[PDB]
């Protein structure tokens, strides 16, 4: 049998490559890959994956520095979970069977199995297929399989799919929180709260989750309830700019609900991504340059996470018909082109895009742009155009130098604010501005006048987040090199401390933080108060 | 007059919810929604039930026998801080003490019969462990202790070697051990051992001879095991402890580092000592268990320093016969594995056929006109029916269908073919495969865990729309001609070989509940939850025009009705609500209230030539009172072990004494009665 023989290729490998290592020697893999298979008599390559899937332990502890496949998974800083939520129904359709002009099939249009806003093809929607969508089942499952590739898992975090999990039955989502909460805690609970005290002491280090929802779920309440989960940042799904346009697209509610909802989670303490929508009906080119360059020059909005997603018209919606009768047309691949460099020219430093294109398959959809990638086309574009782009993305260590492998030199401070729906925000980070390359970065800003939460009444200025980007590094590892345990963010605390209480002229400092990152603030000297962190400034 | 026949069950999920009696012919023990279950691995029947504790049952702890005879004592802890002795006798309860004192969840227990005031240690999801002394009656908290912050997970005590004093290890979530000695009438903290870095998953003492050595079954995917003795070579870590004016000095290190698991170590098992006709034997075989499906039994050799591993055949715990020949453990969830030695081969072992049950809940259930066999469904989106084995004991045969979105209806339809209700607007129609069917007349003239769940799936025929929303009910007529079906404000009607509507019906603002085909086929009764019915009358396919109706006032019912049934010859119906209403029709009876919620109601499908009706009701408490209602009664009702501990769903009759008593505790118990009686 082959089968075998490419075995003995592996174990072949395998002695060849710790032999090199016992003594410091350095080999190329693919060198004695190809040795290997000739000299065996393959007629193809072995594959990485069953390489790294023979490595006995007391070797693998070292040998994943040159087994690691696909280190873009982690060139964040942070590893990252999607979930399936159960398909259900949107809402709105209390008034008529209209889920959004636009919205693929939802539970009943015409697909077996699917869900709002997904046809069913992604990989993701086939891991929950066979997990049935339950939450434990598929998240061990993933888990293990990312682990396969050889990736440290000492910090993770949770991002939830589904189409609206605000207007879901209570205990229904108490258990599916618990279940995932249980799922790295591994201890079996009873109720949200004793599964929230059992993971604070769990070793997986938890750092938080986000979800999706729309502005009618958007009153305190269910800020408070959000609260008690320990979510950070949200979706809602913009679309425009234009009253009109909503009613139009059968949206069913006001840009202004919108507005305040902004103002108020903002006010809150969590993070905010919008979604956009080019190339809409009744909707010129010059609009959409428009709409989008209000979108930051209005101090309304100035939003912190933006994705963006273009139309695309597809079988079973009142789109279809539309463009089927011949009286919705799309732009050709170069405007879509010229658009998306011309926007990326547009975005303010400090917000982070963070996808673009959707991920439909390609033989459903009667617009569909043939290219799968288009950020490296817009990039392209932008090159011939010599005009740049400041994306937080763009401009990360791990992103830079996995593209570009530039090393950063000199690393300097950098302050900046602005105003966002009457909040008086504040930027800080460490960067390195001649190659324009960042390593950390801090979001803290002064309450409103108004607030939700009594805990904030007076001298209160809250800190929505702070992270510093790379690559996951063990809680006990030091120093792989790299950037991520040299005592960076102790800096950033205590000059924003010192901000807030001479700047602010606040009394006393909250954060918001994951349910394992508290431990980290105790070092500090910070003391729990509700869901909140907090410090006492004088 | 009524008597238990048959019962089925699942264990929970939570770790440490199963264990043997130490003495011979051991009893098997595990835990259920509140419940207690004893079961013997002999004839393979569950011995009796236990219905005390009133939440999730987290641990149960067996007794020590140390003179080696079938243990009588058992210890509970559930999920709502209460901690149950039980006596057991003769296969019975004497009396159970509930010890109070606990917050949270309690999830640590361990008791030892003291060498009668036996001593009993429990720690609760509130970060504390409490300590009792019950001699006899009397009963009280010795101690409580406490951590600043964190949990303790493994609890496991000890006597000091060659005397009574007692001591304990725990095993905290700090990545380190804590002892203690309960010198001066009071466990002091005597040492910690810094050893590997995880939860605590376990502790486990084994004393051989004049030592005793300790197992650490940990999550950090390693086993450490030291031994305590009395008092170039490294530094053991010693002390002194007072004994009657005597200092005794006793010494403890690390014995052995075993490692042979990738994900996390759940249990492990001493082999429990025996007699060799009399001889105590001191056996080193050592049980284990992890995550990733994997058995390794350690153990050591002649000079094997690092114990020898040994067959690895293979879910958070297996455990271990008396003898070793025996061996068990549960999967991740519903079913377990059990397997047996082989004397040919000391490397040999063969899985043994084993109860299961539905674990989550069971919604509807039927009865085969042949009676032979009857079809139940769960929440757990299966299927299962069950049939009678020979060699007469009852198995589970077949799970024919698995389902993406939960199953809540059920109904009949031939020989072979039932249809489902699910939470789609579809409706599924099934029939039996030809291989089904002739293993299945081959037994009639013993299916294992796994080889089911591969050759158990049914065909699907049909696939049947129409309803707004997701169905709520189903029913079909005796004579197999049309159906009945509501979701959550209509009501379609299907025929059966067109599969298409016959008549559809909008009468009720609410939303339907029951249905009930007149049995002889004359009219159709509609309950539903607005607080009003509706009979409809066939014609001379005739349509139903209304014969009769109620409004919100002629209804007797002042909540929302839950059941209802005809007569055997259709001349009444009768109709229960929460409002513990019971009611006989025109209406021809006083209210007949019990004073609890109804839940299900039915009746005898044959009548006494004293005509004397008698009528089953299942009420929300679990309790199953009956009575009886003659044209113008309690008879009997159930028994303390023979009473569920949630909501019945229903109760459907043998018919050609039995009936069935589908509860809420995903338990299906059968019940036979006099047939005089
Ligand atoms: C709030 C939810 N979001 C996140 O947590 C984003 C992910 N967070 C991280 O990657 C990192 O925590 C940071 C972004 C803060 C970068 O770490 P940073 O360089 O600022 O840590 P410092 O170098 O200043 O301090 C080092 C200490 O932090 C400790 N530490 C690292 N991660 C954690 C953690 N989740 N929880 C508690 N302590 C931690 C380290 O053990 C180290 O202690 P040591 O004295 O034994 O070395
Ligand atoms: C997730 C974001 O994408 C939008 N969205 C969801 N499905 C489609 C589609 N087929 N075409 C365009 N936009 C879509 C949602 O309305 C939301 O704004
Ligand atoms: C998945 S669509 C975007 C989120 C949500 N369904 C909304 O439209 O508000
Ligand atoms: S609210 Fe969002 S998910 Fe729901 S139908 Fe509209 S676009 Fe789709």
């Amino acid at each position: 049998s082959p089968a075998e023989l490419m075995m003995l290729t592996i174990g072949d490998v395998i002695k060849q490559l710790i032999e090199a290592h016992e003594q410091g020697k350095d080999i190329d893999l693919n060198k004695v890959k190809t040795k290997t298979a000739a000299k065996y008599g393959l007629s193809a390559q072995p594959r990485l994956v069953d390489i790294i899937a023979a490595v006995p332990p007391q070797y693998r502890k070292v040998l994943m520095p040159k087994l690691k496949a696909k280190p873009i998974r982690t060139a964040s800083g942070i590893a990252v979970v999607a979930v399936m939520c159960k398909p259900h129904r949107c809402p709105h359709i209390s008034f008529t069977g209209n889920i959004c002009v636009y919205c693929p099939g939802g539970p009943d249009s015409d697909f077996e199995y699917s869900t709002q806003s997904y046809t069913g093809y992604e990989p993701t929607s086939m891991r929950a297929i066979r997990a049935r969508y339950d939450p434990f089942l598929q998240t061990r499952h993933r888990i293990e399989q990312l682990k396969q590739l050889g990736h440290s898992v000492d910090k993770v975090e949770f991002i939830v799919m589904g189409g609206t999990f605000m207007a879901l039955p209570e205990e229904y989502r108490d258990y599916f929180i618990r279940n995932l909460h249980d799922a790295l805690s591994g201890h079996t609970s009873n109720n949200i709260y004793e599964a929230v005290k059992y993971s604070e002491r769990s070793l997986t280090k938890c750092i938080g989750i986000t979800i999706e929802t729309r502005p009618d779920y958007c009153m305190k309440r269910h800020l408070s309830d959000m609260l008690t989960y320990g979510c950070t940042r949200l979706e809602i799904g913009v679309q425009s700019v234009y009253e009109d346009v909503a009613r139009d697209t059968n949206r069913g509610h006001t840009v202004k609900a919108v507005c305040e909802s902004f103002h108020l989670a903002k006010d809150s303490g969590f993070k905010v991504v919008a979604h956009m929508m080019p190339d809409l009906p009744n909707v010129g080119l010059e609009r959409d340059i428009e709409q989008f360059t209000e979108f930051f020059e209005n101090p309304a909005f100035r939003p912190d996470g933006l994705k963006l997603y273009p139309t695309l018209v597809i079988r079973g919606t009142g789109l279809y018909e539309l463009w089927k009768s011949g009286r919705y047309k799309s732009y050709s691949p170069s405007d879509l082109v010229e658009l998306v460099a011309r926007i990326l020219a547009l975005v303010p430093p400090w917000t982070r895009v963070y996808r673009v294109q959707r991920d439909i398959p390609m033989p459903l959809v009667s617009s569909g742009v043939e290219h799968g990638n288009l950020r490296e086309l817009a990039l392209a574009r932008m090159k011939d155009l010599g005009i740049q782009c400041r994306d937080v993305r763009t401009r990360e260590v791990g992103i830079q130098e996995i593209h570009h492998k530039v090393r950063p030199y000199q690393v300097e401070l950098v302050r900046r604010d602005y105003v966002a729906n009457g909040g008086w925000e504040t930027f800080l980070s460490y960067e390195d501005p001649d190659q324009d390359i960042l390593i950390g970065l801090l979001r803290l800003r002064k309450c409103s006048e108004e607030t939700f939460r009594f805990e904030l009444g007076g001298g209160v200025s809250i800190v929505r987040e702070l992270h510093v980007y790379g690559s996951v590094v063990p809680v006990s590892s030091r120093d792989p090199t790299k950037f991520q345990h040299q005592g960076f963010g102790m800096l950033l605390m205590e000059e924003a401390e010192r901000i807030a209480r001479e700047e602010h002229g606040s009394g006393k400092i909250a954060v918001i933080s994951g349910v394992g990152t508290r431990n980290y603030y105790r070092k500090i000297g910070y003391r729990l108060q509700g869901p909140y962190m907090v410090k006492m400034l004088k | 007059v009524l008597e238990t026949s048959h019962v089925f069950c699942c264990p929970n999920r939570v770790r440490g919810v199963l264990n043997w009696s130490s003495g011979p012919r051991g009893l098997l023990a595990f835990g259920t929604s509140c419940s207690v279950v004893l079961y013997d691995p002999l004839k393979r029947v569950v011995v009796t039930n236990l219905n005390g504790h009133t939440a999730r049952v987290n641990c149960i702890q067996w007794i020590c026998k140390q003179d080696g005879s079938p243990s009588t004592e058992l210890v509970s802890g559930g999920s709502d801080n209460q901690v149950i002795h039980w006596e057991i006798e003769d296969n019975q309860l004497l009396k159970a003490v509930h010890l109070q004192g606990h917050e949270g969840p309690v999830y640590a227990v361990h008791a030892v019969y003291q060498r009668l005031c036996t001593l009993i240690v429990s720690a609760a999801a509130d970060s504390a462990v409490r300590l009792w002394s019950k001699k006899g009656p009397e009963v009280m908290c010795l101690q409580t202790l406490n951590f600043g912050n964190g949990f303790a997970l493994a609890l496991c005590l000890s006597f000091l070697p060659n005397t009574d004093v007692p001591i304990l290890a725990c095993g905290n979530d700090d990545c380190r051990i804590h002892i203690f000695a309960q010198q001066n009438d009071q466990f002091q903290k005597v040492l910690s051992l810094c050893g590997h870095e995880d939860w605590i998953r376990g502790v486990e003492w084994a004393a051989f001879g004049r030592d005793l050595f300790l197992a650490s079954c940990s999550q950090d995917c390693l086993i450490r095991i030291w031994k305590l003795y009395i008092k170039i070579r490294l530094k053991e870590n010693t002390f002194t402890i007072e004994n009657e004016s005597v200092k005794i000095a006793f010494a403890v290190t690390l014995e052995t580092v075993l490692a042979g698991h990738e994900n996390w170590v759940n249990a492990v098992h001493w082999q429990p000592v025996f007699y060799k006709d009399g001889v105590l034997q001191q056996p080193v075989r050592l049980l284990s268990a992890s995550m990733d499906k994997t058995m390794i039994l350690w153990a050591p050799d002649e000079e094997s320093g690092v114990w020898l591993e040994q067959v690895r055949v293979g879910f958070y715990d297996c455990q271990f016969n008396e003898d070793g020949s025996m061996i068990i453990a549960h999967a991740f969830h519903g079913a377990l594995h059990l397997w047996k030695q082989n004397t040919v081969n000391p490397r040999e072992w063969t899985p043994e056929i084993v109860i299961s049950g539905h674990f989550d809940g069971v919604q509807d259930l039927v009865w085969d006109p042949e009676g032979e066999f009857i079809i139940t469904v769960g929440t757990d989106q299966t299927t299962r029916l069950f049939a009678p084995w020979k060699r007469v004991t009852w198995h589970e045969i077949a799970r024919p269908q698995i389902h993406g979105y939960d199953l809540k209806c059920l109904a009949m339809i031939n020989r072979f073919q039932f249809v489902s209700g699910a939470d789609e607007k579809v409706l599924r129609v099934f029939s039996a495969p030809r291989n089904f069917v002739e293993n299945f007349c081959a037994i009639t003239g013993p299916p294992t865990e796994d080889h089911l769940l591969q050759n158990t799936l049914w065909p699907e025929v049909q696939k049947l729309y129409g309803h707004g929303y997701e169905i709520f009910c189903v029913t079909c007529n005796s004579s197999k001609t049309l159906l009945a079906s509501a979701c959550k404000a209509a009501i379609i009607l299907w025929n059966t070989t067109s599969w298409k509507q016959v008549q559809n019906l909008v009468f009720h603002s609410l939303t339907v509940t029951q249905m009930a085909f007149s049995p002889n086929e004359k009219f159709l009764l509609a309950v539903s939850r607005d607080r009003t019915w509706s009979l409809w009358k066939k014609q001379d396919e005739p349509v139903f025009s209304l014969f009769a109706f109620t409004n919100k006032i002629t209804s007797v019912h002042s909540r929302i009705i839950w059941s209802c049934d005809w007569s055997p010859d259709s001349k009444y119906f009768f109709t229960g609500s929460r409002d513990k209403k019971v009611v006989v029709w025109g209406p021809c009876s006083s209210v007949l209230d019990v004073g609890g919620a109804v839940t299900a109601v039915s009746v005898c499908p044959v009548l006494h030539p004293s005509q004397r009706y008698v009528v089953a009701v299942g009420l929300e408490c679990g309790k199953i009172c009956l009575y009886t209602w003659k044209k113008t009664t309690h008879c009997v009702e159930t028994s303390q072990s023979q009473s569920h501990t949630l909501a019945i769903r229903k109760l459907c009759w043998k018919n050609c004494l039995h009936f069935a008593s589908c509860g809420e505790d995903h338990t299906v118990k059968i019940h036979r009665v006099n047939k005089c009686a």
